């Protein structure tokens, strides 16, 4: 308790000085608690005994009080530098005495596993770091090995993070792989829905990179075209035999969890795209899952109005309806997979057909008017129903459908007056039913399934000026006003989404550098249609932009005030430090607020001076 | 070109000769639409599709032919001829049947220059397929080869049975795999294996935690840490206060010393530490 508050009342008050100049010349700078324990940690080289003992113990009590808790159910700086704190003890202590080493590994897993009330991610660090810093140690670690096996109980987000930090164990032992594959193989025959969401998420980062990872051929793998002893050896036609047909037989093994739990699929629907773009060869056996997926739901007979099956989605079982299958989330994957197909991949009748169907898809959901869907006036929507239930159902795929459709029709052609007028039809249903939802009460926030680099893209073309004679099809989009806000209140949710968790929905959802791009993008847009309602949604998005690239890709404040500005060569980048780049964007928000104030107009915005 | 040759490179595949792959010109699906269409097109349907896989097994009857037919295409890869094949549903449970007629050959043989083992590699076929035609058949099959099979080999096809056999016949496993466990005390390694994984019955599992108990002293010294993991984590509902006491009177009353005691302690102490629905049943 001593030293535990003292840690604290430490990182309190060096917090204080930093707080006031005040203090900073009466006081000069002290010595903290934090680098007096860290040093007892570096003098404990000598052989105490008795000293580490208390260590570990002191190590993981700031980790477990000091650790994060509301983050996961909805001054936390002494909080922070408590933690940091209570990781580097253990951590530091971990890398000086061996003999302890696997007793901290012992204890740093056994809160990965037993807690999954409490948020283990501050452990899971701790371990990553472990195993960053000398990997053979741990690399024949039993603990490690057995924490596989209790994978299946733990919640997908822990399994996750353990199999993101254990890679670079899986890059020395074939054993730890096997042991890992095998695993998540009989995974996929649990009962509980959790196993296999779990078994998902490693095939999935399995197939993700197998180039990388897999290029030495592990026991499975070999195995899958019939040989048990190979080793050492690589004769290339068997070898590179041997791991294509061993993904296949993961991606067929994927495939029948497509006719899973809803929640499976969409997880499924999310990572068949980034294992398209590293894995190229797995191409046409992903396009064709998806093909044979989408087959279910679409209604081939032209003139049938509901092109896509959506009654088809929800299942009844005693008087619960659930949805299975996300048909939007279906189409997204489609969508985006199929964009990469055509955008790459030139170095057949397969990607032709899903194109075809798309349209197909547009151009029927387009005229099909609400006695198709039977809802309205008609179907009610009452969630207290049995009917009313499967309808909100339908709504929500049907808005998810349009927004894909918008998505895709976008990429399809920029040049075509004809099709944005299709891209505004897709808007106008989006809306019918967006509409209907709220007039009904209803329990939208995250729902938008548009990409943020379309967002991003979009938002480019809509405000962009500089349009040339043959781009004045874009006059569709712009000269609505509430496509126009559609867009807007989409980034502006996505940023929002931004900052609640650290992801965004669609592909290059969780990227810190994907997602780092289009902030940018999407930044120096709403920059200039700031300082060309909208405006006020452009600053509201330009505030909530660069509070969060402040909180997150903080280490990257420079790159991104850079980004807001034009190009500036190379000895600059010695002339230009972060207080150049910052006075300079602070002069001309100070400015739009001065003009602001000045003007003589009889109601001055609140709204906005408050956020400037 | 017969029958089987001809109607293939109709449908847009190419047989090769030698080690070289055979060839694909259209897309892996669009080739299985292709080989359906030519086979319900045929003047007598019926007849056609025994014509078909004779064709087949004849081609087959090389050694280098058949490891062709096993082994992925060429067009960016799409799967072996012979699983390709196996995807279309008429011509599927003939082909099953002509498969393991060819199994028994390579059975006893060993591995080639490649290290390719042939009676592996037909097995490895049946894994993972999209719908099994005549299940029931499949499992009979697979049970009569798994009786016959040396046991080197028979302990790969045992555990490789939840992903050949569909999620209709887990049922029949169950019987048959337990009749051969009190026949062998070697297989109760990859038999719990498998028992994890399938669908049974808890009146069924049972059964199987008595038998596995009673012969635990014909088993080896080394499996034992991986046949008490069974045991522990068959223990999830509440059988656990029952399972742990029978488990615990096996262990009462009946370099190897130690790494056994060791790593039996390292499974049932790990039990324990994570699992508080075992701590509280042992005490």
């Amino acid at each position: 308790d001593l030293l535990k508050t003292s840690v604290v009342k430490s990182f309190k008050d060096l917090q204080l000085l930093q707080g006031s100049k005040f203090l900073q010349t009466l006081v000069p700078q002290r010595t903290c608690v934090s680098t007096m324990i860290l040093e007892v940690v570096r003098n404990s080289v000598h052989s105490w005994d008795h000293v580490t003992q208390g260590l570990i113990e002191f190590g993981f009590i700031l980790m477990d009080s000091y650790g994060p808790k509301k983050i996961l159910d909805g001054s936390k700086m002494t909080n922070q530098h408590a933690c940091k704190l209570g990781a580097n003890i253990l951590l530091e202590t971990f890398k000086i005495h061996e003999m302890i080493r696997q007793e901290i590994l012992e204890q740093v897993l056994n809160r990965v596993v037993t807690r999954t009330s409490s948020p283990i991610n501050h452990f899971l660090d701790l371990f990553s770091d472990i195993i960053m810093y000398a990997p053979l140690i741990l690399q024949n670690c039993s603990k490690v090995t057995e924490t596989f096996d209790y994978l299946t109980f733990l919640p997908l987000q822990t399994v996750q993070g353990l199999l993101k930090a254990v890679q670079p164990l899986l890059k020395i032992s074939m054993s730890m792989r096997d042991s890992l594959i095998l695993v998540l193989r009989k995974a996929m025959f649990a009962s509980q829905l959790d196993a296999r969401k779990s078994a998902v998420a490693g095939f999935l980062l399995l197939l993700k990179n197998f180039k990388v990872l897999g290029s030495l051929p592990s026991s499975q793998c070999t195995q899958s075209i019939g040989v048990t002893q190979v080793r050492v050896d690589v004769h290339s036609r068997y070898s590179a035999v041997a791991n294509e047909t061993f993904c296949l037989e993961i991606i067929d093994s994927l495939k029948r969890s497509l006719g899973q739990q809803a929640d499976i699929r969409l997880m499924l629907y999310d990572g068949f795209y980034d294992v398209l773009r590293r894995n190229s060869q797995l191409a046409s056996s992903i396009m064709q899952t998806l093909f044979s997926q989408l087959k279910q739901f679409y209604e081939p007979e032209p003139d049938l109005l509901p092109p896509l099956k959506l009654g088809a989605c929800v299942l009844t079982q005693g008087s619960q309806i659930f949805l299975q299958e996300p048909l939007d989330h279906l189409l997204s994957c489609i969508q985006h997979c199929l964009a990469w197909y055509k955008s790459r991949v030139v170095p057949e009748e397969l990607y032709s057909e899903l194109d075809d169907m798309l349209e197909s898809i547009t151009v029927r959901m387009i005229k099909s008017e609400l006695e198709d869907f039977e809802l309205d006036k008609s179907a009610d929507f009452s969630q207290n129903t049995n009917v009313g239930i499967k309808n909100n159902i339908c709504a929500c795929l049907i808005m998810g459908v349009c927004e894909v459709l918008m998505e895709y029709n976008f990429s399809i052609s920029n040049f075509s007056k004809s099709k944005f007028e299709e891209i505004l039809s897709l808007f106008t249903c989006y809306k019918k039913f967006s509409d209907i939802l709220s007039e009904k009460a209803g329990k939208k926030v995250s729902d938008s399934l548009l990409s943020l680099k379309f967002v991003s893209d979009l938002l480019t073309a809509l405000f962009r000026d500089s349009i040339q004679s043959h781009e004045e099809s874009l006059s569709v989009l712009r000269s609505s006003g509430e496509f126009m806000h559609y867009a807007v209140n989409v980034t502006l949710q996505k940023i929002q989404q931004l900052i609640r968790t650290g992801h965004v929905s669609g592909p290059d959802g969780q990227n810190p550098d994907k997602i780092f791009q289009n902030l940018c993008d999407i930044t120096r847009v709403l920059l200039w249609r700031y300082t060309s309602s909208i405006s006020l949604l452009c600053l509201e998005g330009l505030q909530k932009t660069f509070s969060v690239v402040l909180q997150f890709y903080q280490p990257k404040v420079q790159q991104f005030l850079q980004a807001l500005d034009v190009m500036g060569t190379e000895e600059e980048e010695a002339g230009v430090t972060v207080t150049q780049r910052a006075s300079f964007q602070i002069r001309q928000f100070q400015r739009s607020l001065l003009n602001l104030l000045s003007s003589e107009e009889d109601d001055f915005n609140s709204k906005e001076a408050l956020l400037l | 070109g017969s029958v089987f040759v001809k109607l293939l490179k109709a449908s847009g595949l190419t047989l090769k000769t030698g080690e070289n792959q055979n060839q694909l010109g259209v897309d892996q699906v669009i080739f299985q639409r292709k080989l359906f269409q030519a086979l319900r097109k045929h003047p007598a349907y019926p007849k056609v599709i025994e014509e078909f896989v004779n064709g087949l097994e004849s081609y087959t009857e090389d050694s280098e032919s058949l490891r062709n037919c096993l082994l992925s295409c060429e067009r960016f890869y799409s799967k072996s001829l012979i699983k390709l094949l196996l995807g279309i549903d008429i011509l599927q449970p003939a082909i099953i049947k002509m498969l393991f007629e060819k199994v028994p050959q390579f059975l006893f043989e060993s591995e080639n220059r490649d290290g390719i083992n042939m009676a592996r590699l037909i097995i490895n076929q049946l894994k993972w397929l999209d719908r099994i035609v005549d299940g029931k058949d499949l499992t009979a099959q697979m049970m009569q080869l798994i009786s016959v099979a040396p046991v080197n080999l028979q302990h790969d096809f045992i555990t490789s049975l939840p992903e050949i056999l569909g999620d209709s016949q887990h049922a029949n496993v169950g019987k048959e795999l337990g009749e051969l466990l009190v026949q062998n005390t070697s297989l109760t390694v990859p038999i719990l294996d498998v028992f994890s994984s399938l669908r049974l019955d808890p009146n069924f599992l049972s059964k199987i935690r008595q038998l596995v108990m009673g012969k635990l002293s014909s088993v080896r010294l080394e499996d034992f840490p991986v046949i008490v993991k069974f045991l522990l984590h068959s223990v999830t509902d509440t059988t656990s206060l029952e399972v742990i006491a029978e488990l615990r009177e096996n262990l009462n009353v009946q370099n190897s010393d130690k790494d056994c005691i060791v790593l039996v302690f390292d499974v049932i102490k790990s039990a324990i530490r994570y699992e508080k629905t075992i701590s509280e049943a042992w005490f």
